[PDB]
């Protein structure tokens, strides 16, 4: 053969990345994900299939398989050269994920590929997901999510209700270790966002491009414009992702000291009652390019739908 | 797969003012939305670099209104005949969305560079 071990050998590069495959050769790997579509045909936040992606992950000296997976593309031809001419202006960013485009030999054809390097295995879409659609006989995704980035053990899920708020209180520990993880991935979308607006480019932030350490990924629906005047669409980025920020306790690191959650917690004036300007110190640092006023004090509020947007 | 304006827009026609006070009968261009509503023009354009207010007319009787503008963002807007400067104010009040559309339809469906 030797068709299947050159291409495991042309995904890697100048990187060391010890991959393995996972689709069996040359071919792709179905996945069930989700997903927040709009295309003049669906529209929704729903778990749907995918099949243009090849994965290979990839292990340590050790001999240890480590959450880092490089996801393969095969799509158009004119795809190639638009999120190649996007990407190269978005990549000095360091909340974008590392691309690679080459061309290679399927059969009888030079089809070309889209590699990213270094991901996770799930998305931000597919916590959000996973918490706003519980199922307790389906919540396998949720149970590795949890398992992966050391918020609890698989002896764990042994004890009953350990997914009730009113039997099993301690469950509000194990969903507040995810709280730093969704911090950064919080930080990085304003990054982004920002180097999204020096270079001219117009598109929409959905929440399944960026994995579960903050990185950016697909340039595929993006156009391009002048450099000075991009604008981030982020407004369904961000509603869909609210009820998370409290569940998991993400700006639970804001009461220390340097915003370290090694130092001690902040002692505050006991005199002090106003917070104004700390209110609007967060809303700039987190929630930087949501277009719409915000008042920290109700009482200046033009109507009810503003007095619960708000609030 | 979220796409921005999934269907094009259309329409160009009428006035606006350039000072607050003129707008006499012939001040800039306004740019597309009939907008479903009635008439909600998203963005606007100026063969000019002056424009404090703009009194665009509009449908029924009261159409007189200030649709004023904002700092704006000029570009080279190559027209296909030759070059033109165009300074494009946005509308004041409008949202990342509108101003998404507008940019769609008159970069990637015109020449600019
Ligand atoms: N982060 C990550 N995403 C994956 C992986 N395997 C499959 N996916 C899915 O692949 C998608 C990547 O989107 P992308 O391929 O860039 O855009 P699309 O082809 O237009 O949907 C994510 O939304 C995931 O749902 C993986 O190992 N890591
Ligand atoms: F159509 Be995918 F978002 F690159
Ligand atoms: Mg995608
Ligand atoms: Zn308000």
């Amino acid at each position: 053969s030797a068709d299947a071990q050159s291409f495991l050998n042309r995904v890697c590069g100048v990187s060391a990345a010890r991959l393995t495959p996972c689709g069996t050769g040359t071919s792709t790997d179905v996945v069930y994900r989700a997903f927040d579509i709009y295309n003049d045909k669906v529209a929704g936040f729903a778990k749907f299939l995918k099949t243009n992606c090849c994965r290979f992950q990839e292990k340590d000296e050790d001999d240890n398989l480590i959450d880092s997976y490089f996801v393969v593309k095969r799509h158009t031809f004119s795809n190639y050269q638009h999120e190649e001419t996007i990407y190269n202006l978005l990549k000095d960013c360091p909340a974008v994920a590392k691309h690679d485009f080459f061309k290679f030999r399927i059969d009888g054809d030079m089809v070309p590929h889209i590699s990213r390097q270094r991901l996770t295995k799930y998305t931000m879409a597919d916590l959000v997901y996973a918490l706003r659609h519980f199922d307790e006989g389906n919540c396998d995704t949720l149970k590795e999510i949890l398992v992966t980035y050391n918020c609890c053990d698989d002896d764990y899920f042994n004890k009953k209700d350990w997914y009730d708020f009113v039997e099993n209180p301690d469950i509000l520990r194990v969903y507040a270790n995810l709280g730093e993880r969704v911090r950064q991935a919080l930080l990085k979308t304003v990054q982004f966002c920002d180097a999204m607006r020096n270079a001219g480019i117009v598109g929409v932030l959905t929440l399944d491009n960026q994995d579960l350490n903050g990185n950016w990924y697909d340039f595929g629906d993006f156009i391009q414009t002048t450099p000075g005047s991009g604008v981030p669409v982020v407004d369904s980025y961000y509603s869909l992702l609210m009820p998370i920020l409290t569940l998991t306790r993400a700006l639970t690191a804001e009461s220390h000291v340097d915003t370290d959650l090694t130092k001690p917690y902040i002692k505050w004036d006991l005199l002090k009652y106003d917070f104004t300007e700390e209110r609007l110190k967060l809303f700039d640092r987190y929630f930087k390019y949501w277009d719409q006023t915000y008042h920290p004090n109700c009482v200046n509020c033009l109507d009810d739908r503003c007095i619960l947007h708000c609030a | 797969n979220n796409e921005l304006s999934p269907v094009a827009l259309r329409q160009m026609s009428c006035a606006a003012g350039t000072t607050q006070t003129a707008c006499t009968d012939d001040n800039a261009l306004a740019y597309y939305n009939t907008t479903k509503g009635g008439r909600f023009v998203l963005a606007l354009l100026s063969d000019l670099q002056d424009l404090k207010w703009a009194r665009f007319p509009k449908s029924d009787g009261t159409g007189t209104i200030y649709t004023e503008l904002e700092p704006p963002c000029r570009f080279v807007t190559d027209t296909p005949k030759g070059p033109k400067v165009k300074y494009l104010y946005f509308i004041k009040g409008l949202n990342n969305l509108n101003r998404g559309m507008v940019l769609g339809s008159l970069a990637a469906t015109v020449r600019l560079q």
